[PDB]
């Protein structure tokens, strides 16, 4: 929409904090347990160090790195996958939503 | 139980037999026959269901028990592994951070925690609106911490914490399901929440107004093993559980039986053989299961809330634990039950045993193995903060 060109958000579809935004805007964006993780989602179910979204030559990547209950994309696990709109991704219990921006 | 009592000897065991649709066959070998009776009654799940009258409901439990326990993924094994580090690491938190609740501990009784989500969960796939629980004191701050979701800085900051109620939400993992939960308040008065917890059930039932098809607000009762034989307000409510104006559906019973009272033992606190006895008056069935083996926890869980839900009858869960510490916070457990004490102490815990069974069935890769031994350390981090 208004979204600067290169860029992307993952809005919080399910989960406690639910209708939460967050913008990947820069080449590694990590998201666990961790309290300085970028995207902070407390709960039991999620790692504290759980996945990074990596932006590469304009194409937006999810990365498992090493969770225990693993990463889903549309209720099928990956290891690794480049995300088209209106995607769902599931860390725990938390579900989010990809939308991109301007190219 | 023995085939000489009826007349057979090892020279029948090779023999073939008709055995009327049993194990889904005309035929069978007496080896065959009780090779499936042992594997269905005699291992971690000892069931009591044929003083049941109706044929339909007695058939439908004999089908499913002795089909057995379904083999679980490999992420429903992790999942129920992640629950006990989180139970045990609470405890440690607890014990070490805060002085004068070692009466108030969960140890030796920590497949509670799994065993209470996965009925939730199997009520919140069936589509219901809210569970109410009550509970005495033993594992109510694990219970809001781990089952109702609150957060911490809530839980640690007139009466104390282990009397007030509190509300939460349930999400489901592995579906697309939501429920309620919530927590009643109690005095120290063993057994007096019974009464007062089925009334609110009754009212947000007739709130919802669904009619006789609905009755969608779920009851979960945990009771102590010495006070559900002893006191005659337990018998006396579940006598209303048919009753025109105070019908609710059925209520799941958890007793935790750690095989001792205070300082009194069950040679001297009841004269029933166990203490869901009184199940056989009302005409309800019983599941005994073994608190050291959580697979099979979670399926007694599941097993409960489906029959709740098919035949609107009351159902009772006995789990067979032990209590680590004494009562008192000073207070010697061997200077009146030296013999058992010599059993409990130097064992090692449900969470230990359970990561030893799955790192050495080989189905775990290298880097699945690594990351549940990370789990732990991730969880206690956590908590520590
Ligand atoms: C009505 C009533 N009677 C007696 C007591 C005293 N009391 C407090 S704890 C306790 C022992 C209860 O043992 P049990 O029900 O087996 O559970 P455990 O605490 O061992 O898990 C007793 C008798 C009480 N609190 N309330
Ligand atoms: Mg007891």
């Amino acid at each position: 929409e208004n979204l600067p060109a290169g860029s992307a958000l993952l809005v919080v579809k399910r989960g406690p904090n639910a209708g939460a935004r967050f913008l990947l805007d820069q080449p590694t964006t990590t998201a666990g347990r961790h309290p300085e993780s970028d995207i902070f989602l407390d709960d039991v179910t999620v790692s504290r160090r759980h996945a990074e979204f990596r932006i590469n030559e304009g194409e937006f990547e999810v990365v498992d790195v090493g969770s225990l209950n693993g990463t889903y994309v549309n209720r099928e696990p990956r290891n690794a996958q480049v995300m088209q709109t209106g995607d769902e991704i599931q860390i725990g219990k938390f579900r989010l939503v990809f939308l991109a921006g301007p190219a | 139980l023995d085939i000489e009592t009826h007349n057979l000897t090892i020279w029948d065991l090779d023999r073939t037999f008709n055995v009327g649709g049993f194990g889904g066959k005309e035929t069978m070998t007496l080896r065959e026959v009780l090779s499936r009776l042992r594997a269905a009654y005699t291992l971690k799940v000892g069931s009591e269901y044929t003083h049941i009258l109706d044929r339909d409901e007695r058939t439908w439990l004999q089908d499913r028990l002795e089909a057995g326990m379904p083999k679980p993924t490999q992420a429903e094994q992790k999942y129920i592994l992640q629950k006990l580090n989180a139970a045990e690491a609470f405890e440690n938190f607890l014990q070490t951070k805060y002085v004068g609740q070692k009466r108030f501990s969960l140890e030796g009784a920590e497949a509670l925690i799994p065993l209470m989500d996965s009925a939730i969960d199997t009520a919140a796939g069936q589509g219901l609106d809210e569970v109410v629980i009550g509970m005495p004191h033993r594992g109510r701050l694990n219970v809001l911490f781990n089952i109702v979701g609150k957060p911490l800085a809530s839980i640690f900051n007139g009466d104390v914490k282990y009397h007030l109620g509190s509300e939460g939400q349930h999400l489901q993992m592995f579906g697309d399901g939501e429920i309620k939960v919530s927590l009643t308040a109690n005095p120290s008065h063993l057994e007096a929440v019974n009464p007062v917890m089925e009334g609110i059930v009754r009212a947000k039932q007739d709130y919802l107004d669904k009619g006789v098809d609905g009755k969608t607000v779920v009851p979960l009762l945990l009771h102590g093993d010495a006070a559900f034989a002893g006191l005659g307000i337990v018998p006396e409510t579940i006598n209303l559980a048919k009753l025109r104006g105070y019908d609710v559906g059925g209520t799941i019973h958890i007793v935790v039986n750690n095989q001792i009272g205070f300082t009194t033992t069950p040679d001297s606190s009841r004269s029933m053989h166990y203490a869901t006895d009184y199940a056989k008056a009302f005409g309800c069935p019983v599941f005994h299961v073994n608190g050291d083996d959580p697979e099979a926890v979670v399926w007694v869980g599941q097993l409960a809330t489906e029959y709740r839900r098919r035949f609107g009858k009351d159902v009772f869960i006995d789990l067979v634990c032990y209590r680590l510490r004494g009562h008192n916070e000073a207070d010697d457990p061997s200077m009146t039950q030296p013999k058992m004490y010599e059993l409990i102490t130097g064992r090692e815990t449900v969470r230990a045993q359970y990561t030893e069974d799955l790192l050495g069935r080989g189905d775990l890769s290298n880097e699945d193995a690594e990351a549940v031994v990370r789990d732990f350390h991730d969880q206690m981090e956590s908590v520590f903060n």
